[PDB]
């Protein structure tokens, strides 16, 4: 980034916690440094998960050790054993810690590591230290996260041969389940007749990163943010993966059969099954919606749907937030879906067409301009 | 499955029978869940005193803070000047979260730029960021002004933000007399409104502290007006309306109100309206100056007292009833402007009010949190409506704080059963609301999360939160409310009353069961 | 039993086991009352569709009526003149009545007298009766103005109100010059706004009829303003308002936002504020009369075109954003004055706020009711929100104020699904909310037992009410509140965005079953 | 006050009424003399309201359907004319029920037959019939139906009472025809003692010959209670602790059963008087049924009704009595001894509709304060000669005040506390003295027995001592 440009790129903090580790849900993940950074990402992020929070389920909690004037200057190693005591304590179903590192914890020579095999070792529990120090975009966060995930979750269950596998198991790798994308996806591919054992990390657990090397196939939905321990997986447990993309009926469809593909015959009877299932749903949306959005454009995995609906991909654009939203340029949020969703999927795409008529077609687009101006 | 004609979002949509199918199917197969039983003793526990006990015992850990660090609050300053840029000096990261929780709340363009250091920063100095981002900033945006704060990595290496800007201007990259005024703001010292109280006194002092020998107290004839942290522009607005309605000369600085509520006509605009550089230079000469939020502006509070020589009222935030007519009776004292009828007829409609709800107002139990003066604003119109506030959380207040709470809750009958928390955080909140269940909380979004807490142990067990304070992140446009003066209190109290109606007839809406008491009038 | 400390009102103090057990026994054994099932099975069946066509075939039983009659909004209209006293010659149970019904809608009070008509005058009518009142009222609570309606009794015993006013003051009861406007307001006719619309047309005449030769439209550089039955004292506020930022010179006529609005400072004003007299006597002067609710000010705009020779701009309601446009610049038009910077920078923010709201706004569906301008300002603001209207009731509605609003919906396409219905009560909206269920409701307080009703069914087909409109008994001070002009735009946005907001959170609030959608931020 | 200085007052107020007035309204205004028994040769009462005066007083439709009728809850009561009388008596009165409303229970409904212009010069008997099919359609679980006149129904010939007849006989329905237009009488009054005659003629002798009722000797009916805030619970649970059966309650909560199961009762306990006094003279003289006045406002005032209504009956029910005192006792006593400090040497001036300007005084005496004044909007002469001997000597009484008399009378006297309805509640707010609605209770209680004493105690107290009250004057004025 150019300094002094008013960008709207996150942090190497901001890409591990924010992104990677924080959707974790029996996880609690402690946002080790002052108190902003853990508020300003508390419940920021949508992604979705069923859990009861504050006794087996974290995510929209804020846990930091809100670091002080004293912790700076004498470093905060004993107040972050002491802050995992009160953690076992007070949360005693979490099913493990991570330790994400904010901007100071690298700079005052503070060891996380240290302090988290101690912890882990005397407690024997799992404490996942992240150098995810902001100063380190968010991709470098994500491999940072990755990294992490390798050394101390995903090869837990190495020597272990008690889980019962089939051909047909499959993870789901860096699906933030935003609104329920994933549980979206994850309804179409066990419908396919495919076993989802793992889904991480939307509504993701930490049994399932320990159970992701016993599956046949990996599906990863973010290539950008989880290719790094993609790769590893296929280079260690020799697991193949491949990207997915179930964004509008035409991606769905060919991404299922493609998975498929990788399968038996009767995997693909199934999935064959499965499209001319939904296939009226997606074909009723698009004749709802695609004469309401014919012709409209829109400002790499997006085009599928816009197309689906009949749109235009790129000038005045009739879509592309609070800047454009003042041009006048009809806006949606592709972050948080505006606090909508699922988007992928036939069902997500039922969502996403009638999203995409409410925000284009709104009148409040067409009152700019006052009468008298 | 989806109907086209009744499409479902997330919610209900994974309510469908096969999305519950699927979501137990891989709870049981792969997530090794607890078993329920277990989750629901873990959080009967969590719901008692015992785990009341250990969660005060806490002394490393923070869990769901009520607060936010100091360069969001320099930022808010900042952006209350007119045509300035928010210019925080260190990593990118914060500035997107500052700008993405003020957009959130205020549902506004949020301007604010980072010099993005990173680690070749983080062992050399952030000079030469400080260099080109202010050259990029003043080149890009065309700003009046750049208001430099800090992040936490540039505080913890030290840079000097002084010596850096003063380079930034001798290598030319910047002019000389282009307005740069700084402040440290340390994340791991106070909290937001802390860098707030840096910020402002950062730009008065850069404004004022070299030019003080031709100042004359009074002599512009005007009331200087130092809001300090503030999130509702109705006080900003309200403000300025009681100001100009005592014919009152006034100079509002850290004006934000035009900037967070431009208007949406087909343009965008960074900047309108705030505090000009000439209101700043010329402050000095006022009458007096006038903090609106004393217990975050101590900072500010010396530098106008030391160097203006301003005789700073001791005035508490104009809240409420007393607290505002305290304020505008100073304000009065100060001008030599007497109250106007119109805001004796304004108090006198606000007692009004008073009168017609307090028998539901009367000794309903709030637990509260915010910021300092918010919050013991807050407790005083609370008490004034003789309503019993228990417990009262200030996650950044101070122990002085603690003591004026405390000697405002004993000069009240309805502050008896009331105690005062500082450094304590919305996890010990959500303790003390099961373990002394009060009839609401007041508070910011966060506490949705313990009401749901509340309602999980029971219904009987709810504790239904009202929506005051920062930041409220999942209801629009309560940012245009007003909490400060009259009309603030006003506002307060309808919501109060109100709050405790829709509870009543929430509980008495049961056919044939509570619907005996659903009665018409109220 | 009661524990001192936590003493419980009925409610839930007739929860307690011994009152419950009390209960049962005294349905057991002397109500006779039908079997649990059997009222279960009827009142599933007065939510069919079967039902609804029974509902709707009413011809001669009304059931829960959405409106009052005309001396109400007679009381209302003369309540907006300086120094008058409401004067209900008939029956004194219709005035402890409208007494009251305003007492709880305003928590005010409400100053109106009856000179108390009993069975004698039944036979020899109350000419006595009438020349007794107006002495005594006038000795008695010394007005500077007595206006005159009647109650149905004298409506139908035929009395002649202005051969009664003329005899009392030939016979010496009040002086000659003393100002005694009248208007006949039957009860069985038409409803309150009709009542208003008889009062005030009654005062203008007497004012203005006999004077109008030395009237020149135009002489005073003025607008008169009728605001019509209205009871948000934000509306005369806004409207009054909005005229002064635009220069415009303008004459309020019948306006109570005072003498509603009286503080409370120790002393009981009986009078404050209101059209003077010589408002009313240089009326016909004015530019021109804006009639703000003119689908019940007919007859008085019938008067002021064919008498003051006004030219009565066709203008709808000033609700939502195209009509204030459309008020805005027809008084731009008329004064020669500009609209101002200020009034389009508040129209910016509100298409701002809408623009922020619309993905919760759009589509949602709304049953509403009230009085026809009302309803109709409601459907345009909720067309332009992108809102869907589906049942809109008016019970005082008739069939060309219907053929505006069917227009008004034929110009949307969110107005497809939308019914209109003129002379339809709230047990028939209660049938159409059960049978073609909304989102949500809009309506005054009667609205909440339909609440009650569709609770009754199920969580699942609750319809939340929203309260707009009059009366509003159950909730505090929200007569205060604006509907008219951006700013009456922007409260009802508000309201309703953040009542779905509410109705979100409360659906989603249930741990490890909803809660998944529980989001901090919407 | 002495009784010279409170004459005065009386003298000076009266000045600004013209001739007429001032006559008339100085025979309804009184100095209190405790030892007079015959009311009338101090005060006047149940007259014509003075035109132009601001009265409080409602209407006999006021008296008949929203006091005694509309609280029956299992009956639908039609409001027969216009819409105004029925909607703007819609839930107003807080009389509580127990039903499922809109199914088999009405009362917070309002049925009215919408009187239009062709009503009134065609008459509406026909609509009347129409509208009884159609309700009979649209609710077909009401065990019965009340035509409640209004103003125009018996001032255009209409004859309510043909159509109840045959629509009853048609229907097999009780079709209770009630002539309650509102310019009949002074006030409410006169409709209480319609719809008492109403009862009485249409409803009451029902089961006449029915002997299947099982009947006990504890047999009770509570009459003229009409469950404001739940007050008859509050008063049945303690004569049912008592060992008696609480056939009937009248009207609160009441369904026509149990008013026809009436007559079967071993004793009326009547605590309104006023309104109900006629019924039970007429069930005495028909049935044989005793009756006797009682109050259950306070703990002294229920402690000796409770004893006075036991000594009605055996031992066992005496007995009974003590148990019920002795178990009450602590609690009542907890509340005087919270409550009486913060009100003790307090003066309030009461201005009620028949019975509570009398009824409520011990309650206050319980609580230390005092009641320097009262008065009653359509109280006859017996309700004054009871009050009198009730009343504190040389306080003031007045009937039928007027607003600009009570105005007056307040703001010298300048009570503590004042208790009056909602047309006088924001008057008095205004002027800094603090108001209790003692018509609905100000949407609290019950207030009724001991239960209700601790919620009458905590209301007077929370009004009375609220900080409200020191602020009306601005610090800089
Ligand atoms: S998908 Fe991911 S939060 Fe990799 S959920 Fe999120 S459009 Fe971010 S850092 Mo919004 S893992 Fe993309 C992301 Fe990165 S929506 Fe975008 S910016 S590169
Ligand atoms: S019936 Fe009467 S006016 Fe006896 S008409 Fe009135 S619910 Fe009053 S003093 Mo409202 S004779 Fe009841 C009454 Fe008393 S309505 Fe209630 S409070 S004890
Ligand atoms: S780039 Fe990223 S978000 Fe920034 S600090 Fe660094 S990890 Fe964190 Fe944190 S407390 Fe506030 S928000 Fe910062 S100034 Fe420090
Ligand atoms: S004294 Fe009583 S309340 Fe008055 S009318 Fe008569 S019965 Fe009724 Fe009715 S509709 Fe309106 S409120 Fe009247 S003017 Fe007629
Ligand atoms: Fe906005
Ligand atoms: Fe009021």
């Amino acid at each position: 980034s150019q300094p002094g440009l008013m960008t709207i790129r996150g942090c190497a903090y901001a890409g591990s916690k924010g992104v990677v580790w924080g959707p974790i849900k029996d996880m609690i993940h402690i946002s080790h440094g002052p108190v902003g950074c853990g508020q300003y990402s508390r419940a920021g992020r949508r992604n979705y998960y069923i859990g009861t929070t504050g006794v087996n389920a974290f995510v929209t909690m804020n846990f930091t050790s809100d670091f002080q004037e004293k912790d700076i200057v004498f470093g905060g190693d004993k107040k972050l054993a002491k802050l995992i005591d009160e953690v076992e304590t007070l949360f005693p179903l979490n099913k493990g810690i991570s330790v994400q590192s904010e901007c100071p914890i690298g700079l005052i020579g503070d060891d996380i590591e240290s302090v988290s095999k101690v912890k882990g070792a005397e407690l024997s529990k799992t404490i996942v230290p992240v150098r995810c120090e902001g100063f380190r975009s968010q991709s470098l966060g994500h491999h940072i996260a990755n990294d992490a995930v390798r050394d101390w979750v995903l090869g837990k269950r190495d020597e272990d041969t008690t889980f019962a596998s089939t051909p047909y198991d499959v993870a789901i790798i860096g699906d933030y389940n935003i609104g329920g994308d994933a549980w979206s996806s994850r309804i179409l591919l066990e419908e396919m007749g495919l076993r989802c054992v793992a889904q991480w990390s939307g509504d993701g657990s930490i049994s399932e990163i320990e159970l992701t090397p016993k599956v046949k196939l990996n599906l990863v939905h973010c290539y950008r943010s989880m290719n790094y321990i993609s790769r590893h997986m296929e280079e260690k447990y020799g697991i193949p993966w491949m990207e997915y993309n179930f964004f509008g009926p035409t991606k769905t469809i060919e991404s299922l059969r493609a998975i498929a593909a990788k399968f038996d015959e009767s995997i693909q009877k199934k999935c064959e099954e499965v499209i001319a299932k939904y296939k009226p749903e997606w074909e009723a949306v698009v004749a709802k919606y695609r004469p309401r959005l014919e012709g409209k454009r829109v400002m790499r995995h997006v085009i599928g749907a816009y197309e689906d609906l009949g749109m235009e991909v790129v000038i005045k654009p009739d879509l592309i937030k609070f800047i454009f939203q003042k041009m006048g340029i009809p806006f949606r949020e592709m972050h948080s879906w505006d606090y909508s969703g699922p988007y992928h999927g036939f069902d997500g795409f039922a969502i996403f067409a009638r999203d995409m008529d409410m925000t284009l077609n709104n009148p409040c687009w067409k009152k700019l301009q006052a009468p008298w101006e | 499955s989806q109907q086209v004609d009744k499409i479902k979002a997330s919610y209900p949509l994974f309510l469908d029978q096969d999305y519950k199918d699927m979501l137990a199917k891989k709870r049981d197969g792969f997530e090794e869940k607890y078993p329920q039983d277990k989750i629901d003793e873990v959080f009967q526990w969590t719901t008692t005193k015992e785990y009341q006990e250990l969660n005060f015992q806490r002394e490393a850990l923070t869990v769901n803070p009520a607060k936010a660090c100091q360069p969001l609050g320099a930022v808010l300053c900042a952006l209350g000047f007119e045509k300035t840029m928010p210019y925080v000096h260190g990593s990118q990261g914060c500035v997107a979260y500052f700008r993405s929780y003020f957009n959130r709340h205020f549902r506004e363009p949020v301007s604010c730029v980072s010099d993005s250091m990173t680690e070749d920063a983080a062992v050399f100095g952030g000079q030469q960021n400080m260099k080109d981002g202010l050259q990029n900033c003043k080149a890009t945006y065309k700003p009046d002004m750049i208001a430099v704060s800090t992040t936490c990595m540039a505080e913890v290496i030290g840079d000097d933000l002084n010596a850096f800007i003063n380079n930034s201007k001798k290598e030319g990259f910047i002019p000389d007399e282009f307005p740069v005024p700084f402040a440290h703001t340390p994340s791991f010292v106070g909290s937001h409104v802390t860098g707030w109280d840096n910020m402002f006194e950062g730009i008065a002092r850069y404004f004022t502290l070299k030019s003080m020998d031709d100042k004359v107290v009074g002599s512009n004839k005007k009331i200087n007006i130092v809001p300090g942290f503030e999130t509702y522009l109705g006080n900003f607005r309200v403000i300025k309306r009681m100001l100009s309605e005592m014919g009152v000369g006034y100079s509002l600085l850290s004006d934000p109100e035009e900037v967070l509520d431009t208007p949406a006509d087909g343009q965008f605009r960074m900047y309108a309206g705030g505090t000009t550089q000439e209101e700043m230079k010329d402050a000095p000469n006022a009458l007096n100056t006038v903090l609106l939020q004393p217990w975050h502006l101590e900072k500010t509070k010396k530098f106008v007292e030391g160097t203006w020589k301003h005789e700073v009222p001791k005035l508490n935030i104009p809240m409420g009833l007393d607290w505002t007519d305290e304020f505008l009776m100073k304000v009065s004292e100060i001008s030599g402007q007497p109250i106007p009828a119109s805001l004796t007829k304004e108090r006198g409609r606000l007692v009004d009010m008073m009168t017609d709800s307090h028998t539901w107002l009367h000794g309903k139990r709030f637990a509260l949190w915010g910021d300092p003066d918010f919050v013991m604003g807050l407790v005083k119109f609370l008490l004034e409506l003789g309503c019993e506030p228990v417990h009262i959380l200030c996650h950044n207040g101070n122990k002085r704080w603690k003591k004026a709470v405390d000697a405002i809750l004993a000069a009240s009958p309805y502050g008896k059963n009331a105690t005062v928390y500082i450094g304590k955080d919305l996890w010990h909140l959500r303790s003390l609301v099961f373990t002394d269940k009060p009839d609401f909380m007041i508070g910011n979004s966060y506490g949705k999360f313990i009401q749901r807490d509340t309602l999980h142990k029971g219904k009987e067990f709810e504790v239904p939160l009202i929506r005051i304070g920062f930041p409220i992140f999942d209801r629009h446009h309560l940012h245009r409310s007003t909490t400060l003066g009259y009309e603030g209190a006003m506002q307060i109290l309808t919501t109060l009353v109100n709050s405790i109606l829709e509870r009543l007839d929430e509980e008495t809406r049961g056919m044939q069961a509570t619907d005996y008491n659903h009665d018409l009038v109220r």
